[PDB]
């Protein structure tokens, strides 16, 4: 029911006089429809999505002035965090940057998101407030002061809570049965086993959408983190994602664990169980 | 597209001015009043937030909503008279102006003195010019040019040392022949205006 | 501290190329070059960051060209001038996190098909009448610089050797002496009003003193009158009891 | 600095049925720096023609790509991820399990 | 649509 504009920034500078290389990608959900990549030979932004391509030459236009505005202002946020951090000439570093809103149910809702990383740590983030900044270190309590003195986040408020949304909106109309489609978990089990008193139980899901999902595993009605292998949710490729979880059992006891699908496009929780 | 009252504001000392902007994208997300003087560049008045903006006499809002940027001057002085320019990014970083707002702040003539008086060239009297001064600033004033009588419109003149401002025009002619109570015969002198028994 | 623009008038001859230097607030990231033609809001032509020029406006033709080679100075370059070009060219620094514009005092380009038209002023001080003091217990005196091309003078009043502005009043924008005329001259009047006393110190001095912003020392000329360049044209008169 | 290690995942698009068409997916997620190198492997040589997903990140600050392939699996072929990363000694060479 | 206005850190 709720919904997700969110824009994804990758700069990395490359030592002695390169140029950074610079990757914007944007998902709206789940779903990469815009990427702009400064190795790439079209150096404008390219639509991903096959519903976002119906946009006429003005949006692309558009977009490609901001996505070349946003990358020239990151080749300079990577010169200025070197100097706040009395960093060398000779290092590669990492600026990494997500904003966008969310909606709900409703479509008018908000959360916003504006925060950023260098070299893996977070640096700044504006709070869920969207008036308040957190500073990891000093070198963020400079940009912190900044963007207080100057009134960042109150003029960033103007696009998290009007454009984001509207253009959000704009897109799950357009998206039609891609974007507001919710594809049901196809379920089963397996028991291949390397020993004689134990067993190896996998409770799959595969092809589902939106990608967010639990796979709870009980022991007799209570849930059960020991022995429970889960692998991060991974996408099949073709639209839809995957997640297994497994658990290893004694021989002859497989009959007491029953695994739980929760995902958002079920009518209930898929209680589940092994059989001959 | 930046809008803004195209009409000029003519107005008195002590009035209220309110100037009234409004900008075409929603995409905008950085609003601002400008102040520029004639012969001059133009200068940041304000930054426009949602909150309540109270400066000394300025006070600006901002209505996303309708996508409309205000600004009330709440005691007009003679030092507000500029044009008043309303500016916000568009679609990029990049910055636009709206066309201006023209601010004239005439003074309050209390003891209105109205005069005509003739001078004289300090070198060899090469001309001869005609001052109407001292009048109220509700007197417009017009010229006719086809004797070659040149005029220049409304000026007003501050003596800070002693609290006094006073209104004034200036005519001349080139050739020999002249007309000093015939000057502002085109415009619509006050009834009880002086022209003095000529020096 | 502000921007500073070099020169800050130019006249040129029609189809003769301009160079405008710019020299912002260091700290400021962003550079914008504005236009202003009287009487219209300011028209964006294009903005830096640093080095990078990210914008530039369709108003700005093929004969415009702005480069800020550092990310300190810039240039504006106009190539084959016309009439039209004519405009206050105006730059501007501005911080990346605000958007505030920090404006120079811009450069003033006036286009002409030649030269022969421009005028230096002529400027006369009128002493005040006794008529105005035997009213008033004050006196004006009046200034008049006339007959200059174009219309952009300066106009200040220098008592005792010390511009004051308080009892000053010059026009708002210069006159048309022939406002049928396209070739017409500009006139523009001042008045410095002050105690009758004031004026009745004969050891009490009056200049009005007019900045022509006109040609430069390279530009062309061999006509029978003097070279109408860029000067300071005063005018003097002294205090009298009589 | 923080460095991590690339988490790999190899496995197929649809339920891996001998000799019919699939897609052939490795998921490199969780690494950073963002430089990584990712080869698909039919019987420990190369497969040529491979795409990979552009670079995003998680919630966290660290990155995933999927690269995939056109596949058609056998009982007699092996296929393999080789994941290369600042964070490892050597090139990690992950199989495929379609029996999982 | 990307956010019209960047910043710098």
């Amino acid at each position: 029911g709720s919904h997700s504009m969110r824009y994804f920034f990758t700069s990395v500078s490359r030592p002695g006089r390169g140029e950074p290389r610079f990757i914007a990608v944007g998902y709206v959900d789940d779903t990469q429809f815009v990427r702009f990549d400064s190795d790439a030979a079209s150096q404008r932004m390219e639509p991903r999505a096959p519903w976002i391509e119906q946009e006429g030459p003005e949006y692309w236009d558009g977009e490609t002035r901001k996505v070349k505005a946003h990358s020239q202002t990151h080749r300079v946020d990577l010169g200025t965090l070197r100097g706040y951090y009395n960093q060398s000439e000779a290092g590669s570093h990492t600026v990494q940057r997500m904003y966008g809103c969310d909606v709900g149910s409703d479509w008018r809702f908000l959360r916003g998101y504006h925060q950023y990383a260098y070299d893996g740590k977070d640096y700044i983030a504006l709070k869920e407030d969207l008036r308040s900044w957190t500073a990891a270190d000093m070198a963020a309590q400079t940009t912190k002061h900044k963007w207080e003195a100057a009134h960042v986040a109150e003029q960033l408020r103007a696009y998290l809570e009007g454009t984001c949304v509207e253009w959000l909106r704009r897109y799950l109309e357009n998206g039609k049965e891609t974007l507001q489609r919710t594809d049901a978990p196809k379920t089963h089990m397996t028991h291949h086993a390397v020993s004689d008193h134990e067993a190896t139980l996998r409770c799959w899901a595969l092809s589902f959408y939106p990608a967010e999902i639990t796979l709870t595993w009980q022991r007799d009605g209570e849930d059960q983190t020991q022995d429970t292998e889960l692998v991060e949710t991974r996408p099949a490729g073709d639209g839809t994602f995957q997640k297994w979880a497994a658990v290893v059992v004694p021989s002859g006891q497989e009959q007491r664990y029953t695994c739980h699908v929760q995902h958002e496009g079920l009518p209930k929780p898929l209680t589940l169980r092994w059989e001959p | 597209e930046v809008e803004q009252d195209p009409g000029p504001f003519n107005v008195p000392e002590g009035a209220t001015v309110a100037f009234n902007c409004t900008y075409s994208n929603s995409a905008s997300q950085s609003f601002f009043w400008y102040r520029q003087d004639c012969r001059l560049e133009p200068k940041l008045i304000m930054s426009v937030y949602s909150s309540g903006n109270e400066d000394g006499r300025f006070t600006a809002q901002l209505n996303r909503a309708s996508q409309y940027i205000s600004l009330l001057i709440r005691d007009s002085k003679l030092s507000d008279s500029a044009t008043y320019l309303c500016v916000v990014n568009i679609n990029t970083d990049k910055l636009i102006f709206g066309t201006g707002t023209r601010l004239q702040v005439f003074p309050n003539i209390q003891n209105p003195d109205p005069a005509v008086y003739q001078l004289r060239d300090s070198k060899s009297s090469d001309k001869s010019v005609c001052l109407f001064t001292d009048f109220d600033s509700q007197t417009n004033v017009s010229q006719s040019k086809d004797s070659d009588v040149y005029i220049t419109d409304k000026c007003v003149l501050d003596m800070r040392s002693m609290d006094f401002k006073s209104n004034s025009a200036v005519a001349w002619s080139n050739k020999s022949d002249f007309a000093c109570a015939n000057a502002f015969n085109n415009s619509i002198i006050p009834e009880d205006t002086f022209f003095p028994s000529p020096e | 501290t502000g921007v500073s623009q070099d020169p800050r008038h130019k006249i040129t001859k029609r189809g003769q190329n301009v160079t405008f230097r710019c020299d912002p607030i260091s700290e400021h990231n962003r550079l914008y070059w504005y236009r202003q033609t009287l009487g219209q809001g300011p028209e964006f032509l294009t903005y830096f960051q640093n080095e990078a020029q990210l914008e530039k406006s369709r108003l700005l033709s093929d004969r415009f060209s702005a480069e800020r080679p550092k990310g300190s100075f810039s240039t504006l370059e106009i190539q084959r001038t016309e009439q039209g070009d004519s405009a206050m060219y105006l730059c501007a620094s501005s911080s990346a996190n605000s958007g505030e514009l920090f404006f120079g005092e811009g450069s003033r380009l006036t286009v002409l098909e030649d030269l022969k038209n421009v005028f230096p002023p002529e400027v006369a001080v009128f002493e005040p009448s006794e008529a105005e003091i035997s009213h008033t217990q004050k006196a004006t005196l009046v200034c008049l610089a006339t007959g200059f091309y174009p219309d952009h003078v300066e106009l200040s009043w220098w008592v005792n050797g010390k511009e004051v502005h308080s009892g000053v009043c010059t026009d708002p924008q210069p006159l048309k002496e022939q406002p049928a005329l396209n070739d017409s001259r500009y006139a523009l009047s001042s008045r410095l009003r002050v105690s009758a006393t004031f004026w009745q110190d004969p050891r009490n001095h009056f200049r009005c003193q007019v900045q022509f912003y006109g040609l430069s020392e390279n530009d062309e000329w061999t006509q029978d009158r003097a070279k109408p360049v860029t000067q300071i044209v005063s005018a003097e008169a002294w205090g009298r009891a009589d | 600095m923080i460095q991590r290690t690339p988490k790999i995942q190899v496995y197929s698009r649809h339920p891996a049925e001998n000799g019919k068409s699939n897609f052939l997916n490795c998921y490199v997620s969780g690494f950073h720096p963002s430089d990584i190198e990712v080869d698909l492997l039919k019987n420990g040589e190369r497969i040529e023609k491979v795409e990979h997903s552009d670079l995003s990140f998680s919630k966290d600050w660290s990155f995933y790509l999927l690269y995939y392939t056109e596949f058609t699996p056998t009982e007699k072929d092996e296929y393999a991820c080789r994941v290369n990363h600042v964070t490892l000694s050597q090139p990690k060479i992950v199989k495929w399990d379609r029996d999982m | 649509y990307l956010q019209p206005r960047t910043f710098l850190l």
